[PDB]
């Protein structure tokens, strides 16, 4: 928040605005998932892939 | 518990039933239900009470 | 809820109190006090004046 | 005339047990 | 390295801020429970005058 | 050292912040929720004697 | 629903009587012009009532308790 | 004939017990 003051030779301020609170709010939003996907059929894990990792 | 009553039954007086606490009443007084025709329906007891 | 005291004079109790004004931003003060009078029989007293 | 509810009777009776109870060899069994 | 006393006392005053923000809740529950358990008018305090 | 001794009730140590705890603060829910049933109780008692 | 309650208001300056179903037609419309405009006040705490330990109130924030009305005190008038 | 409603019984009872119980190695347990 922020304000403002006043100047008064006597601090009377009766007939003066005083100030309001007005609040505000910033506002975060989610995105899109990441995805990585691969496939790979069961005879070649058995003959022909090594090293995986 | 509040009782219930009707506005057309309790008009006019609400000044006794307001210090039944205070003051100490020998009765209390109350009218009856009528219909549009002005037969009496129901007696001098209040409606219900709530829970 | 406001500041009080009480004060005395020649067996008399004075109450006193002390409060403010915010916005106009001054401090004030009262004392009061509250009389009785009863008059018991009138042929009991009078004024009195020297005779010629 | 008036009456009493259940519900009162029973937070008192709980909420009387319930503070002794939270409030409280021979020395390890003191408070 | 500090030599002036108005040096020296703005350290003194960021320090204490700084030994002050996270220490107030524990010392706020401790004053509460304190005036709870002693002062004679505290159970009710928050609410004191209501209607 | 520094001169200052300091005594605890009960103490521990949780998310890098010291806290402590005495003898009152585990009951005060209940205390103060007994009060007001009191209350509510003798004023609902007094409000309709007979 | 606005026609049939005028309907019911003004039929007796012609000397006519209503008949059962344009009655039923009138409580009919009626009803689906009261059910548009409910109110359920939903009624409120009551001031002195506890809040919980679980809330994490603070010292300067007050709020021991359900906000309620709060007294006008005045030094000119002596009221008490 | 006149009755005594159940709030005032169970508020005699009760403050009956309560003025009791807040007014009060064997030295240490007295008051």
């Amino acid at each position: 928040h922020q304000f403002s003051s006043l100047r008064t030779p006597t601090g009377d301020i009766s007939g003066q605005n005083k100030n309001n609170l007005i609040s505000g709010k910033a506002t975060g939003r989610v995105g899109n998932y990441i995805t990585v996907a691969v496939e790979y059929q069961q005879l070649e894990e058995a003959i022909k892939l090594n090293q995986l990792e | 518990q509040i009782p219930i009553v009707g506005m057309e039954q309790i008009r006019g007086l609400e000044k006794h039933w307001e210090a039944r606490n205070k003051k100490r009443p020998a009765f209390l007084p109350l009218r009856e239900v009528r219909d549009k025709s002005g037969n009496i329906i129901a007696g001098a007891t209040p409606a219900g009470y709530t829970q | 809820s406001i500041d009080s005291a009480v004060a005395t004079y020649e067996g008399f109790s004075i109450r006193v109190h002390k409060y403010a004004d915010g916005d106009a931003n001054v401090q004030k003060m009262r004392f009061d006090l509250l009389p009785a009078y009863v008059c018991f029989n009138p042929h009991m007293g009078g004024q009195f004046f020297g005779n010629p | 005339p008036a009456v009493m509810n259940q519900a009162l009777a029973a937070l008192l009776q709980q909420t009387s047990a319930d503070i002794q109870e939270v409030t409280g060899m021979n020395r390890a069994d003191m408070a | 390295m500090a030599e002036t006393l108005e040096k020296k006392h703005e350290r003194i005053m960021l320090r204490f801020d700084r030994a002050y923000s996270p220490q107030k809740e524990v010392r706020e529950k401790c004053i509460e429970a304190t005036r709870f358990a002693r002062v004679p008018g505290g159970q009710w305090e928050g609410a004191t005058a209501a209607g | 050292h520094i001169p200052l001794i300091p005594v605890y009730g009960k103490r521990w140590f949780i998310d890098d912040i010291e806290r402590v705890e005495g003898h009152i603060a585990k009951a005060m829910d209940p205390q103060r929720l007994y009060n007001l049933q009191v209350s509510m109780l003798a004023d609902t008692a007094a409000q309709d004697p007979g | 629903a606005v026609g049939y309650q005028l309907l019911l208001r003004m039929l007796s300056d012609y000397s006519l009587e209503p008949t059962p179903q344009v009655l039923s037609n009138a409580q009919r419309s009626y009803d689906a012009l009261m059910t548009d405009t409910l109110v359920v006040p939903s009624m409120r705490r009551r001031g002195d009532f506890p809040v919980g330990q679980g809330n994490k109130y603070d010292v300067f924030t007050s709020d021991r308790y359900y906000p309620g009305d709060l007294p006008l005190i005045d030094g000119d008038i002596p009221n008490a």
